[PDB]
């Protein structure tokens, strides 16, 4: 037996209910430097959504897919420009840049 | 049911804003047992005096029989210097100079403190007031309670409710005395209609027609049943409290002719309310309570004193602007607005001929100015 | 939190309140009269002109809608042409009513106007029906001469008032021909009148003044306004000498 | 609360702390230098000066709180004594004391009388002799309108 | 629950059911004839209409309220876009208030237009006809689109058999890149 | 723990004004002495008079209940359905 664990809540009094029919999937927004680092990760790795999602702990796979699709639809010129230039795979400096982005977003949240 | 929960040592519920409820009647015993309080007779004397002082002090607190501390006396009375506040470096001297300069700028004389002279005279009414007889002298340790009421609405609408009066009452007195001592202009108003006959004399004011009056102190409604004409206004307030689960506990009802201020377990500074004449409301704030002193009024029956009657602006006649009006008109034929004011000589000439015949169609009501009690 | 300790969302009412309010025992809740503002004047003007324009347009609009319905129901060509001509006439009427200057559509001071509609819709219940009615009848109206006197009409005013007996100031003001309300001229009449003042002081009034002082004087201050209220004829300016 | 008095009290607290002992001689020596009893008369005596001295006595007795040091307590007590004894105006403004405030003064006078300070006890003796106390439930009055 | 004077609602908010129903029916008909039921959900439009009706029934004591306050008092979950829909309907009222002479002289706004809603419902036909003679579309396309359905360039060519071959060399992974990929997710 | 629903015992527990009102509503015709006898000798005559003057009128030395007391503003004629104002005017 529970003792003072739950609180009373009034919900759905059986009246005419509004037909929502909308599931607004919460997605974290995109910053400027975040967009730049996403573009450089694309230019370094390609269009492999798995590897991009692995190196983006603050993001999701479906969010990366939506961003890539919107970029291909809007800024195809910048997409091709990033795809033409290549850069070798970096791991340590990539982690340093991740820590820098963490510090930057922490300072932004402090503001 | 006895006294509600409360300790005679008031703890602040909110810092410097209010305090918890407590039995105010127990203060007159607690403070009188903790301190003897003897000396409420003004028996100060206008050698042998030094001998009595020695026989008292050297036996109560002091151990030495030498009168060496009496130097302090000559330091207080003899070394006391009709002087000018100058030639010294103090901040209080600075603010005094600032006040004197602000006075010399615009202020002409001291004859500008009528609002302060009111309180000064109402406090002087409480000093030097000898009792009527020996059996009427107030006993030592009497509890005295101050109260501030906020009745009217003629003051600032776009501001807080500061400007009204303050009263003072005794503890040993009954609640009926405080009930009948509260003066309100609504009791002086007259019912009926007077446009048909302005010469009709007031037959019964609203004070005698409706004597209903009750108090509210922590769910305790004290009704009055001295006269068989009054009614119990608390019959509905309880129902509206028990008809639905509003969170308000059960309220205890009692009479007024058998309850004293001692059993009033109330908070100091909390905004209660007194109600009478159906919906006539008075927000009440109990600010201070204290034992009796040797400078207060000695007459017990003559101490429902209104220690501060706030000033009120009498409504002038809208026609002549030189007299106070006594009649309020409605549906007038010549007035610039409906709520116009008229005095006797103006209300007579407005819609009445030489013989007093009613001219035109209009309504009139006897407006008693609030300045009657002010 | 100023009215009552019970003033929640919905305040209750006792039974004695009906007896208090039914016998005409109004004490303080009816004395909250306030002045006027420029935006209130503009709102009143707009409300009255809109009411008059609506009263003038409603029959024309109803007739135009009826003509539209009839021409949509009728099938004859001659009847259709007649209805079209009548609708053109109605449209021209609506046009000349809409292009009417804002001086003739104001009516008169006692013109028929719905004051409750103006009070509860336009003023949003901020002003009573009578409070805007009487304000538009004499206070705010273009037929009211706002010019001050030239010290030439008070003589004829008092002459007519003495010849008539000071009974009805309305007829006196109408016969004087000032194009102003009776209350607007009576104030200046009583301000120029000499009967409001007093004369050399007697002895019996000193008894009453001393009684009023010994009964309601406080300290060094004397409430001479109470003396003005009780003693008739004495103003507030020169009465203070009675104790100077 | 008067703003200038909140600084004047802290100013006189410097000379109060300057005293070396609690004997009543130091106050008599300071009286020749810091004459605090100059405004007691002024150029006008009315309700203005009445409220002035009332707030003065109130804010001076406020410094008699337990957290204050013993020398500050003696200084405040002697200051209140002098301010009350120098009341030459028509009203006799007595210091307002609360019920909770009258708890520290008991052990204070006990320590004064046990330490053989005859002057410190005679001060309170004469203060009681003048009947200069306003016994109130609270040291200050306040409302909820503000 | 606005029809019954329950203790949970003040008596000032109580109204008649028939009058409110008729006003809401007139308002939803106005919305239907002004393209406010096509595409959008009906329930938010119905809520906006009944809110405007409740406000117009007593603007003296109900104009200071809002849609959230009304939905909280009525104990009904308010639709999210309803307020926006309300705004659109309010705009329609403005487009009607500009046609009536007394209303266009009164110079109403989004707030003071509710008190005359009944008048707008009296001659709504001519008002909406005059408004449409000056249609309704979503605000996303009412930004004066100068380029409507831009024609893409005709690039259906495919060369002869192969345009180029360096693209395949660009899309393939190098052995170093393959080793880096194998090491990243090893 | 008709209008004659309340008995005499329940009536005596009500305030004097309510007692006079209910008695004038039930009987509609009664002298002052009969009213004083029914209410009780322990009640002052001035209070009873002031109470009956509010809900009754004097007709040939007797007291007749006012028209508005019998017919409230929301009531109507049970035989014709006319408003209560016309009934009050006719009774007056």
């Amino acid at each position: 037996c529970v003792v003072e664990e739950n609180d009373p809540i009034f919900e759905r009094g059986s009246t005419t209910t509004y037909s929502s029919f909308r599931k607004n999937y919460y997605s974290k927004p995109w910053s400027n430097k975040e967009t730049d680092m996403f573009f450089l990760a694309i230019s370094m790795v390609g269009t492999d959504f798995s590897m991009i999602g692995q190196l983006f702990p603050h993001r999701a796979r479906i969010e990366i897919k939506n961003k890539f699709k919107r970029e291909e639809k809007t800024n195809g010129w910048r997409i091709d420009k990033a795809f033409q230039e290549k850069r070798p795979f970096d791991f340590d400096f990539f982690a340093h840049l991740l820590q820098k982005v963490l510090a930057e977003e922490e300072k932004r949240k402090q503001k | 049911v006895s006294g509600s929960g409360g300790c005679n040592f008031p703890e602040y519920e909110l810092p410097e804003l209010n305090t918890r409820a407590f039995h105010v009647g127990a203060f007159g015993e607690l403070w009188r047992g903790r301190l003897r309080g003897a000396g409420d007779l003004s028996l100060r004397e206008p050698a042998a005096d030094s001998d009595r002082e020695d026989a008292a002090v050297a036996r109560d607190l002091d151990c030495s029989l030498e009168a060496a501390a009496e130097l302090r006396a000559v330091c207080g009375l003899d070394k006391l210097k009709e002087v000018i506040p100058e030639n010294t470096d103090l901040v209080t001297l600075g603010v005094r100079k600032r006040f004197l300069e602000h006075r010399e700028e615009t202020i002409t004389i001291d004859r500008a403190c009528r609002q302060e002279t009111f309180v000064y005279e109402m406090e002087s009414h409480a000093i030097g007031k000898k009792p009527e007889n020996s059996a009427d002298m107030i006993e030592e340790g009497e509890l005295i309670l101050s109260v501030n009421i906020l009745y009217p609405v003629i003051f600032h609408k776009h501001k807080e409710h500061k400007p009204y009066q303050t009263m003072l009452v005794l503890g040993s007195q009954k609640l009926t005395q405080l009930r009948d001592s509260i003066r309100c202009v609504s009791d002086l108003q007259i019912g009926g209609e007077f446009s048909n006959t302005p010469d009709q004399a007031p037959e019964h004011i609203s004070k005698d027609l409706y004597k209903s009056a009750f108090f509210y102190f922590e769910g305790t409604f004290y009704n009055d049943k001295r006269y068989p004409e009054c009614r119990d206004l608390s019959r509905t307030i309880i129902e509206w409290s028990e008809s639905h689960d509003r969170g308000y506990g059960k309220f205890q009802t009692a009479r007024m002719e058998d309850f004293t201020f001692n059993d009033l377990c109330i908070k100091l500074g909390f905004p209660y309310l007194y109600c009478h004449q159906g919906d006539c409301e008075h927000v009440i704030v109990i600010t201070d309570i204290r034992l009796v002193h040797h400078d207060d009024c000695l007459d017990r029956t003559l101490y429902p004193l209104l220690i501060k009657k706030h000033w009120l602006w009498t409504r002038k006649c809208f026609v002549c602007k030189m007299y106070t009006a006594r009649w309020v008109t409605n549906n007038d034929s010549f007035a610039p607005e409906d709520p116009c004011f008229f005095c006797d000589v103006c209300f007579r000439m407005l819609h009445y001929d030489s013989e007093g015949n009613k001219l035109g169609e209009f309504l009139a009501y006897p407006y008693v100015d609030p300045g009657t009690f002010n | 939190y100023f009215k009552d300790k019970v003033t929640g969302v919905g305040p209750p009412a006792n039974e004695d309140t009906r007896e208090k309010a039914a016998q005409g025992i109004k004490a303080f809740e009816e004395l909250l009269v306030t002045k006027w503002k420029n935006w209130e004047k503009a709102l009143l003007r707009k409300s009255v002109v809109s009411d008059r324009l609506q009263r003038l347009l409603q029959p024309k609009l109803l007739k135009l809608e009826y003509l539209h319905q009839k021409q949509s129901k009728v099938s004859s060509e001659l009847e259709r042409q007649a209805l079209e001509k009548q609708g053109r006439e109605a449209e021209k009427e609506i046009q000349d009513i809409n292009q009417l200057p804002e001086e003739a559509l104001l009516g008169n001071r006692l013109d028929s106007h719905d004051w409750e509609k103006i009070s509860n819709i336009n003023f949003e219940g901020s002003r009573s029906a009578e409070e805007i009615r009487k304000f538009w009848q004499n206070s705010e109206h273009p037929s009211i001469n706002k010019q001050e006197w030239s010290r030439e009409e008070e003589e004829r005013l008092q002459a007519i008032a003495a010849a008539h007996g000071h009974l009805e100031w309305q007829k006196i003001a109408e016969e004087l021909g000032t194009s102003r309300s009776a209350f607007q001229c009576l104030q200046k009449f009583q301000q120029h009148n000499k009967a409001l003042k007093r004369k050399e002081w007697t002895e019996e009034e000193d008894r009453m003044l001393t009684q009023l002082v010994q009964e309601m004087r406080v300290g060094s201050h004397i409430p001479y306004r109470r003396i003005v209220y009780y003693m008739e004829g004495r103003d507030s300016m020169q009465l203070i000498y009675r104790w100077t | 609360t008067p703003p200038g008095l909140q600084t004047d009290c802290e100013a006189l607290l410097s000379r109060f702390q300057e005293t070396d002992s609690v004997r009543f001689e130091d106050f008599t020596e300071l009286w020749r230098n810091m004459k605090f009893g100059t405004i007691f008369c002024g150029r006008m005596r009315n309700l203005e000066k009445n409220m002035f001295t009332k707030e003065a006595l109130a804010l001076a007795w406020r410094y008699f709180l337990p957290p204050y040091t013993f020398q500050i307590r003696v200084g405040a007590l002697y200051l209140l004594y002098g301010l009350y004894n120098t009341q030459l105006c028509q009203p006799k403004q007595k210091i307002r004391v609360a019920l909770k405030d009258w708890d520290e003064v008991l052990k204070f006078q006990q320590d004064l009388v046990n330490a053989q300070h005859f002057d410190a006890a005679y001060i309170f003796r004469k203060l009681r002799l003048d009947r200069a106390f306003h016994f109130t439930a609270m040291p200050k009055l306040l409302s909820y309108r503000m | 629950k606005l029809f019954q004077a329950s203790p949970s609602v003040p008596a000032k908010y109580v109204e008649d059911k028939e009058k409110m129903l008729s006003r809401t029916m007139q308002l939803v008909e106005l919305a239907n004839e002004t393209w406010l039921v096509t595409g959008r959900h009906p329930l938010p439009v119905i809520t906006a209409a009944t809110f405007l009706a409740w406000q117009s029934l007593q603007p003296a004591d109900r104009l200071s309220c809002s849609l959230a306050r009304f939905c909280k008092l009525a104990n009904v979950d308010l639709p999210y876009p309803a307020s926006s829909r309300l705004q659109e309907l309010l705009a329609v009222l403005l487009r009607m208030a500009e046609q009536l002479a007394w209303l266009r002289v009164l110079r109403l706004d989004k707030r003071s237009v509710v008190k005359h809603i009944g008048d707008l419902l009296q001659h709504r036909q001519s008002l909406v006809r005059s408004a449409f003679r000056d249609l309704l579309l979503p605000p996303c396309m009412l930004k004066s689109p100068k380029r409507i359905c831009p024609v893409p360039p005709v690039s259906t060519v495919t060369g002869d058999e192969n345009i180029s071959d360096s693209e395949i060399e660009q899309y393939l992974r190098t052995p170093q890149e393959v080793r880096d990929f194998q090491r990243a997710q090893a | 723990q008709p209008s004659n629903v309340l008995s005499m015992a329940q009536l005596r527990t009500l305030p004097l004004a309510d007692q006079i009102k209910i008695l004038m509503k039930n009987v509609k015709v009664m002298p002052f002495a009969n009213l004083m006898s029914l209410l009780g000798p322990s009640i002052d005559s001035v209070a009873v008079l002031r109470g009956i003057q509010k809900v009754a009128m004097l007709v040939q030395g007797n007291w007749v209940v006012k028209s508005d007391i019998l017919y409230p503003k929301d009531s109507s004629s049970p035989h014709s359905g006319v408003p209560a104002e016309v009934l009050c005017r006719g009774r007056d």
